[PDB]
């Protein structure tokens, strides 16, 4: 197997993509970026002995935060709109709009190139403005993936 | 005479510009809570709730 | 679609209307915004997987947060008064004092010029008097709109 | 209306009252003035909507919170002694001592002078002794008011 | 009335004496010193105003809290042995031993002598030992007295 | 027995076996390492003492947390995979991937060469990608082991 | 009595014992100590009145926490095999290794030498391996023992 | 002149830029150190749950 | 465009203004004079780029270092007296002195005459004694102004 | 107003007086003398303009600082002795010894004479010995007063 | 390739231009020039190695310090007025004027003639007066240009 | 009172004492000696005034610090060997040596004889060899003393 | 062993080389050359002594810093250009151009000929342009390398 | 006891030997030699007095600092080898080489001879080249020794 390596985190390309489409949906300028799949686990005992039985995974998640400081009226648009559809003001519907997510990074020494791919992605709260005196706005996005579609060396 | 005050005067003034590149610590310690802070009331939803 | 772009936090104009006439209400001195929309999301999982099967949004609100250091009498004899009223006393009445919001700010290069407009906003609570020694006052609201009216470009 | 001006805590000018007098109870030398008149706020939703259909106030309240570094015995032999009376030692009695407070400040560049009144302010615990290694004693006041009496602009 | 005035924590005299007796267990070596009463009021509220009613007060103690750097064995032996006994080792009985306890402090230019006098406080923990490599041991308290004896100007 | 000694943290050799063939999983670049067996404590008190009278073990596991800084695509694929498999997505399945995990130090001035090993050790979220602006991507696994397997000098 | 008089942390001299033998466990490499007795106080009231009636202690242990940088195989060893045991490896039993626990300090002028002694000292949790990157491994144990057996001057 | 212009100027950019390069080595603790919260109290995972 | 050309430090005149009135408050006898404007700029970096997104100003200040050695009794006066008063002691009061400072200097070959002018200066601190043996006094003001209301060249 | 004039070091008449007496201490010698008023200023900034909003004066003192060439007793046994006491050893109290200072100078062509007089000079440190091989023990102070009482032409 | 050479100073030719035009800003006089391309680098370390793992480029930009001893108005009024425009006054907006530099110097022995250009350099401040008596006024400027545009040998 | 004089350092004879015995430790060649007892003062300020309500002095101590140039191996063996004892090499104990001293000088003139001395002098650091090419080699002590003991005209 | 030598700065040649290739980058006129292999120490202490228990090295670097005074284009070109290119331009790439470096030094008087290599020196920051007037361009550079390759006699 | 004397720095001979073998290494030429053994203290105050309470030792070290203008090739690589060992190159491993350091002085006119003896001397960092144009290389070292072995008269 290919041995393990450093990754810088200016040489990743994160990318999101509308699944209706697979068209891309805009957006730069990210700072932070973490993608993290989870499960809750269940450690099983048993009736006469202090060690651990069995352990098992149950609800699967993706957490996805991400801090950015480059403003999209795409994505915020979509956002508002729903699945399918863009909106310029707060929708009165129970669909949450669902992203595709695509993390493209190149290994430090270029021993791999690591792609990281995850599906419906919901954001539950979208920050619109972010001013802090001195500063240019920054965001923070936390969300849930429902799994991880890809995990992979792309590299030739 | 106007070195011997001088160069640490106007370091002194430095002093100034040390500021916001001191308080850069309390910045990124703040900006750090936003990641690491928020999480101890999060869960609350399970370890309360 | 327009390209993303920073966006310079001392670039935005906030004001405050009264929903009744859509007259200003005066308000100066910011130092910090966020405005958020946000749903709760019901996080759904079926008998058989570990994975998620469907999301969906309910309860709606725009989490609206600012910091300011010029105090406004009129900002503040309004929020005590209620709907269409002002007042130099804390009234008993159930009525909170529902605020129009609107921010408008240009792109760090002029790509965009963002507008956000949140319909009836409401604070809990107001800092009257917030003094700390060797320092102006400065005061935070946290408050809640019904849903975002507007978000676009609204450059030429 | 007053334009918004900045306000300079130091030239701000805090007193308590006995209710029973409209007498001066002597305080000084403080540090920080918090005053913040809140509401609990109920936000309401219907049957067939993700949008808030109302929001009410209710359970009215008047944080006090005060930093202060000049010792009164006046105030500390009020607090024990209850309505209308000074003790030098704990009552064995329910009823607390209750203080009108009023703060005056002029704003920054002299546009208004800010009067905030506070009727029935009591403070659940008080600080008797507050000794640190080479610093003053700095005493910690947290209460709680009826309502805001007076937000008026009291210049001439 | 006496003039507010500043309090130099560390003129301050912090005494502890045996109820039984009224003899001095010796206490040295302070370097913070927090006494506060304390009740928890109930804040009443009515039918359908949105204003407090009425506010009681319902459970009174006095917080006493000290941070020192001097080791006693007598006050560790006094607190181990419970009322009226001494002791080397932990007692296996119900009853906390009881320390009266007095602070004394000069007003910072001598407008006034504070006197604070506390009944029975009990601490729930000793800190025996408290070391940190290349620091002398520091030991805090936190308990409860029963009632504030007294609080009085005690200057001639 | 062997004189205490001080343990040199980067001259440690952490390394990963799959249980089914106790075969290497590549895994390096770490920077924190914390194993940490424990039990659940009942701490038993009886009638009338004071004291406590008995303590009983029950529901052992080990503690695993690593801080690491270089990514290894097997590793990730194995957990992603469940035992005895590797996958390039998410499986939805309730098997958990077990991993063997020992670690081997020196000690300071080479009185002995500590052994820790730890079976079937179980990490509920894997970070994939941890981008910070400026920084080399640090990924933090928890996990919980059945059973400490081995604790030795293993010098010659 | 005695004078108080400060305490060197770095004076100190800890000792862990078998209580089966009173043979030490071979344990060094101390940074920090807190030995802490401590009981639950209830507070009790009578019905007319809002002063304290009565304050029992209750359930009462020694809270002991040590942080140390010199690893020992032999106190690990012998918290793994329980009492009267050492092992290699977990063992699935509900009987924990119980520690005697001593700890001598002159203090600073010499004036006393402050022996402190614990029995039955349990912790819930062993630190093996503490790594953190450019560091040794640093262990901390919190535990709880039953009783102070001795706290004296044993100067002579 | 010189040594006088010449030190004092390096003192203003200096002065400033020493809090620079022990200010960003600052904050590459502070991520790392205030972040440290998510493995101290953030996780109930302690007793807690 | 006007040549660029030297400037004579001797050929340049200092003036003070009361922006009260546009008075001469006077001042004479300067040896050197330092007028620097200036911002606080932030710049914008992203995982999207090595270089500069962006660069903006914000905190404006002008900062004016004067060195004199002939004393005026009137700007001293000026700066204890704050605006529009004169005084012969320190006074307790917020408003510090605010100058309007004009200066004039002709170019070395006559080209042009350089007047800059900055409005509201203030002084932290006022050398009133500079005192060295064998030496006339000689003072250092260091002090911001708001803004440069001009800059131009006054020759005819 | 009087002219601008120069100031000659060597033509100052430095002298200190006790203020409970207004009694002379001898003191003698002086080398350097700086008095230098100063304020703490605060600026307030907002997103509503890159310009200063306000300026503000809090923390006043009175920076003196003196070398000095010949050694005062009386000088140094005021200072060890604190107010209204002169003492041969340190003491152990918290009141430092305060001082009123004044200082007269004829400016140098005898247009004004300038009388600068500071109140309740407090100094950290007093150097008793300050020998270097080949010089006359030089002694520098260093403190704070509270305001200046005076700045006038004393002159007939 | 080509032979490396000495430069001499005073053979160097700068040039400021408008990068909205190409367009020449008036500036002469140079006496010190420095040009700096600069990255931040980050070093990769973890325990596998005592040697650096790996080494990465970020926050690019070009350090520019000049110092001058001939006025230019219009590189002044060029800073004043921002991006495409010329201001007498300082101005109350966001936006730094941008310039484009280039220096152009001949090898000690004409074996090339290295040009160096810089787009985008900002100066966070302008000095406007720079007097000291008995010498010409001499300006420091410190910026920072986006990249280095052009590094060549620019010789026929 | 004495009038102040001129003290010539040449004249100054320094002594150091061992507190146990009363006995001179030889020391011997000083060229630089500097005494200054100093407190930590703390200063009130709060918002009642610009002005300083109070000042204290809290922790005392007496800075020593000495050059001298004829090396002496009772004071350094001395320093080695702490409280009461010589040693020819580093001590493994927390105690260091105190060393009383004292510093005779003649006035000037000889108007008075100042007689200083100073308490348990501690010395963190000594120097053993200080040796520079074409120097003596020369030593610099800087130590702490706990109080002045004496400061006196000791003539007849 | 080979006896210790003096070394003239003027007989050094230093080299740089593309590790790539082993080609030659062309380099000279260097009138300071520093190399200094160091690293990171961490020295264990614990309350056993006050003696070092341990130390040990960690990141290790090689310090380079060169004073040279004869413009390198192809040296200058291949630090734009990061690993493998040359560049006329800034490269938006996140990786430094790594120098091997060697100096070949005789020693004084022939005794050996001190060869010292370093692999991977990268430069954060380079001067292009360092003009003084009445002066050669003089330019430093600061760098780590990742090891020291060599250090040997080189001589036949 | 031995009177003090001076000591000339041209007399002195420095010797290192490898603690392994106590052979020498081959060490020449110093120019200045520092030996300075050092304690941490830490002092102890509480509001009990203004006087220190305590002061105690930790944190030993021996301070070596040397200047040395003779190159050694066997030291280099004694110090780049570690412990036991010489290398050509940069060594991966944890261990520094510890030198004993023996420093033999006469004094100046031969009363004693000062011997001073430290053990395990390490240096964080060895200079390889340290070449100035005109000047021989001139070389310094900073390390710490554990402790002074030998501080003694050893003539005869």
């Amino acid at each position: 197997a290919t041995s393990p390596e450093g990754i810088w985190s200016n040489s990743g390309a994160l990318t999101f993509e509308d699944p209706a489409d697979d068209s891309e949906i805009l957006f730069a300028g990210v700072r932070d970026v973490t993608i993290t799949p989870a499960y809750e686990h269940a450690e099983l005992y048993t009736i006469d002995s202090t060690f651990r039985d069995e352990v098992k995974r149950y609800e699967h998640n993706v957490n996805v935060e991400i801090t950015y400081a480059k403003f999209s009226l795409e994505f915020a648009q979509e956002w508002l709109g729903g699945p399918g559809a863009t909106a310029t003001a707060s929708q009165d519907d129970s669909d949450p709009m669902k992203f595709n997510l695509e993390n493209v990074t190149p290994s430090a020494s270029g021993g791999f190139e690591r792609t990281t791919a995850v599906e419906n992605v919901v954001f539950p709260e979208l920050p619109l403005d972010s001013a802090t005196y001195g500063e240019y706005e920054e965001y923070s996005l936390t969300g849930s993936g429902r799994s991880v579609t890809n995990l992979a060396d792309t590299s030739g | 005479d106007a070195r011997e005050w001088g160069t640490n005067l106007i370091d002194k003034f430095t002093g100034g510009i040390r500021s916001k590149i001191s308080g850069l610590r309390n910045w990124l310690s703040e900006l750090r809570n936003i990641g690491a802070e928020v999480g101890i009331d999060v869960p609350t939803i399970g370890g309360g709730g």
